[PDB]
């Protein structure tokens, strides 16, 4: 029985960090984030929020292998703004749009629809 | 093919046709046009080429030019031209005897 | 061996629509209409039921459900 | 089972060294199946990429320089051609004309019909793909394929 | 940030099963990621442990266990207060992390008996029953309406088992899908040329493509970007459609805010000085 | 403003030669208003719908910022310097790979043909007084098309 237990696809291991940051050795103001146990769903959206920002020079992600749950996100910013703050803003802004989307959907449901419950 | 065609494409002329000879393509080589020794040594070079061409015709009677050999000299010349940024319209900077020896 | 709970391709539950179907065919020779009334729109859900073979019925007939 | 045989394997029989076979001095292995079809389709010069997709492809590449190339079309909006992104993939600066013999054109007399570039024939220079479309004759087990020259 | 648009919603249609809506002024990556949450991330309750007391039926045990896990379960009122199994302090199971089902049937009758979803009883209060036949003044009720024929039994066969349903989400197994299906569509007239039609006359027009009632077929615009995504989420029945959407967005918010806390954890623990 | 290597207004003779074509690229055949030059150029017809019968203004330069090198280019959106040939409607970046002209006899060097490659999209220009600006080395050429005149 050489198949892995299904929970392992998403459950974090006690000996691994959720996120890791490593500096690039090539070009300045680049950064490499490793996101463990998180697939395209989180990764694809964080790539897009970074592309939405006007001060990001480069943004991308790669899930190294299907069988190994892990993605990497590389980001490069202008020589003035730090890549960590851009990442912080990218989620926080994403949190803000989704909260507003949830609010607008719920109020939209609040329309005199009679099968809400 | 053609002995005349071979002679034209390979022979380094000395009579210099009025085509900026010696100062076209080559640079300071216009100064070594008066050399007797350089004329005889290249004339010796061309003499080997007619003899080689004669042996090579005996080796490959069928007339195929495709042989397996190492290096691929022509691709190397291209690697050489491309990196040093050699402009083929600009004048040369090379002495012929340096090449032969 | 009895129709599966939920169609393979997507998920729409489908075992519940089997007993209903044998009744409709007995009533009408309209396989098109039968599948339609049951609500099996898209054809993945439709192949499920349309292509099933209920082997269970012959299988139950052996006297020894006792071993 | 020892360092001694592991050393011997790493140096003699390791795969990357097994690329060009001494049977007929050509590549034993080249780009095959879907990727080979996908390369032809990608190199056609009607293929254009917008900033978002180029960055993702740059992202999947290993030995990428780190510098992002200037798009072959600056305005109205930045676009990189397919040849342009293929050209980051070519290592160092190898060179080869031809090595296509694709169906294309008019064998024996079309290239002499003045070279209306016709785009068919593939030309690479100083490690950058200048023109043409890549196929099995460029990329395959061919005597003069890009892969043979790279080795 | 100033460049966030904050989207827009419109509900076109709502039923006991479907929910059909339009999202506008947002990004595809948002639409695609949110479509993926509707499948995988929304949690629900389904049978997860089956203990077989007696099984004389003509179906083998693991087959009974399979059919039985896959049957749908209402969860709306209770899927929230329930905690995840692994997180729960208890050894094995408890009332606080799982709900118990019991099935007992025997064919004493001469006619073949069927084993159904109603015959399955919740030892837990009837807050979380099986989907079919409860407080059902339901026009969907037809003939047997057993929801699922777990098996058939001839005179003499019997079936006794226990089951423990647990909260989990679709990424882990398909029994936890909260959807019958998820339609997703954007840019119906193919303005943006994301697909390239060979002989465009050979293709039909969807119900969203009517805007070009004409047959001119696909006017081009290169200065455009993907906008106004059309959805139709359809309920498996185990969780009502709007609750699927609201729980999806919240779960996505929970997942994102958590990643922000770990990223904060990097700046607090092992001070962010590496880069 | 960038130092100008070449500048002229061209008129279009044809947009589809022989007819083999593709899609989302078109091969222009053109003729210069100075009638001493000829030109062939591939263009993205999908985003810049040109038509036969109208004279288009074209310029070529090797620089953008002031009058100096910049080919290091991570094109860099952040630059705000008005040095730019930004008022032009169509811009392409590329290198010159090949040049040709009679180069054998007396004088020779009669007129001239230049071959350029913009990322796989090809160009051919014929001339004579443009010999100072043609190469078979050196990247950094920008091809600007503008105004499409009146
Ligand atoms: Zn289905
Ligand atoms: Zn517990």
């Amino acid at each position: 029985m050489n198949a892995p237990p299904a929970f392992e696809s998403f459950l974090l291991f006690e000996g691994e960090k959720k996120i890791t940051i490593n500096k690039d050795t090539k070009v300045p103001n680049a950064c490499l984030f490793t996101i463990n146990k998180e697939d395209h769903t989180l990764g694809n959206i964080i790539k897009s929020q970074l592309l939405k920002d006007p001060q990001v020079l480069f943004a991308g992600y790669k899930v190294p292998h299907p069988l190994e749950h892990k993605i990497i996100i590389r980001v490069q910013t202008t020589p003035d703004y730090s890549p960590q703050e851009a990442f912080t803003n990218a989620i926080t802004d994403l949190i803000s749009e989704l909260s507003l989307l949830e609010e607008r959907f719920r109020v939209a449901i609040k329309d005199k629809q009679e099968g809400i419950e | 093919p053609s002995n005349k065609a071979f002679e034209k494409k390979f022979r380094f002329d000395y009579t210099n046709e009025r085509a900026l000879r010696r100062t076209l393509q080559e640079d300071l080589v216009k100064d070594v046009l008066s050399n007797a020794h350089i004329q005889n040594e290249l004339e010796r070079e061309f003499e080997r080429m007619r003899e080689d061409r004669e042996v090579l015709r005996v080796i490959f009677p069928t007339g195929d030019s495709k042989v397996v050999l190492p290096c691929n000299l022509l691709r190397m010349i291209w690697n050489a031209q491309k990196i040093f940024h050699i402009n083929p319209r600009l004048p040369s900077d090379l002495h012929p005897i340096k090449v032969v020896e | 061996m009895i129709i599966p709970v939920r169609c393979f391709t997507c998920g729409k539950i489908v075992g519940n629509k089997w007993e209903a179907y044998l009744g409709l065919l007995q009533a009408e020779y309209t396989e098109g209409d039968a599948l339609d009334a049951l609500g099996l729109k898209r054809y993945c859900c439709r192949r499920m039921l349309l292509a099933h073979v209920d082997l269970i019925e012959k299988l139950l007939n052996y006297a020894p459900l006792e071993k | 089972q020892s360092l001694e045989t592991r050393a011997e394997i790493q140096e003699l029989a390791m795969v990357p060294r097994m690329i060009v076979t001494p049977q007929s001095n050509r590549p034993v292995m080249g780009i095959v199946q879907d990727t080979l079809t996908a390369v032809r389709k990608f190199t056609k010069r009607d293929v254009f990429l917008e900033r978002g997709e180029v960055m993702n492809l740059l992202m999947f590449l290993s030995t990428w320089d780190g510098k992002v190339p200037q798009p072959a079309i600056l305005k109205p909006r930045p676009l990189w051609t397919g040849k342009q992104i293929f050209s980051l993939i070519i290592p160092g600066h190898i060179n080869c004309i031809r090595t296509h013999s694709t169906h294309p054109d008019d064998e024996d007399s079309g290239p002499y019909k003045h070279i209306s570039p016709g785009d068919t024939k593939v030309v690479v220079e100083n490690g950058e793909l200048i023109m043409g479309i890549l196929c099995k004759k460029s990329l395959g087990t061919s005597a003069g394929s890009l892969v043979h020259i790279s080795y | 940030m100033p460049y966030a648009n904050q989207p827009t919603v419109r509900i076109t249609e709502l039923t006991d099963e479907n929910v059909k809506f339009i999202i506008e002024n947002t990004d595809l990556a948002v639409a695609n990621s949110i479509r993926r949450v509707f499948i995988a991330e929304v949690p629900i309750i389904a049978i997860d442990w089956v203990q077989i007391d007696a099984n004389s039926s003509v179906l083998h045990d693991e087959f009974i266990a399979h059919r039985l896990g896959l049957i749908p379960l209402i969860s709306d009122d209770i899927v929230d207060k329930l905690q995840y199994s692994r997180d729960c302090t208890c050894e094995e199971f408890c009332p606080e992390c799982s709900v118990e089902f019991t099935l007992d049937v025997r064919c004493n009758e001469d006619q073949t008996r069927h084993v159904t979803s109603r015959d399955l009883i919740s030892n837990s209060p009837r807050v979380i029953p099986v989907t079919s036949r409860n407080r059902d003044n339901d026009p969907n009720d037809y003939v047997e309406q057993d929801d699922i024929l777990i098996v058939k039994l001839r005179k003499g066969q019997e079936l006794r088992l226990r089951a423990y349903a647990k909260k989990g989400f679709g990424k882990e197994h398909a029994k936890w899908n909260p959807t019958a299906g998820v339609a997703f569509e954007y840019d119906p007239d193919n303005a943006l040329r994301h697909t390239v039609y060979p002989k465009p006359e050979e293709w039909p027009k969807s119900e969203y493509s009517e805007l070009d009632e004409d047959e001119s077929q696909a006017p081009y615009d290169p200065n455009g970007k993907p906008e106004r995504f059309y959805y139709n989420v359809e309920s498996c029945g185990s969780l009502r459609p709007e609750t699927i959407v609201l729980s999806a967005l919240s779960g996505l918010k929970k997942k994102l805010s958590d990643l922000q806390t770990q990223l904060s954890h990097e700046i607090q623990s092992d001070v962010l000085t590496i880069n | 403003m960038a130092g100008i290597l070449f500048e002229d207004i061209f008129d279009v003779k044809d947009i589809d030669p022989e007819g083999k074509k593709f899609d989302r690229v078109s091969r222009l055949h053109c003729e210069s208003e100075s009638f001493k030059m000829d030109l062939i150029l591939d263009v993205n017809i999908q985003i810049y719908p040109v038509d036969l019968g109208d004279k288009f203004r074209l310029v070529i330069a090797s620089t953008l910022y002031e009058d100096g090198t910049l080919d290091d280019g991570e094109y860099n959106p952040t630059d705000d310097r008005p040095s730019r040939a930004d008022q032009f409607e169509y811009v392409m970046y590329g290198k010159v790979y090949r040049i040709e002209g009679d180069e054998t006899s007396t004088e020779a060097a009669t007129r001239l043909s230049a071959y350029v490659s913009y990322g796989g999209l090809l160009m051919r220009l014929q001339g004579d007084a443009n010999n100072l600006h043609g190469f078979e080395v050196d990247s950094r050429v920008y091809l600007l098309m503008k105004k499409l005149a009146f």
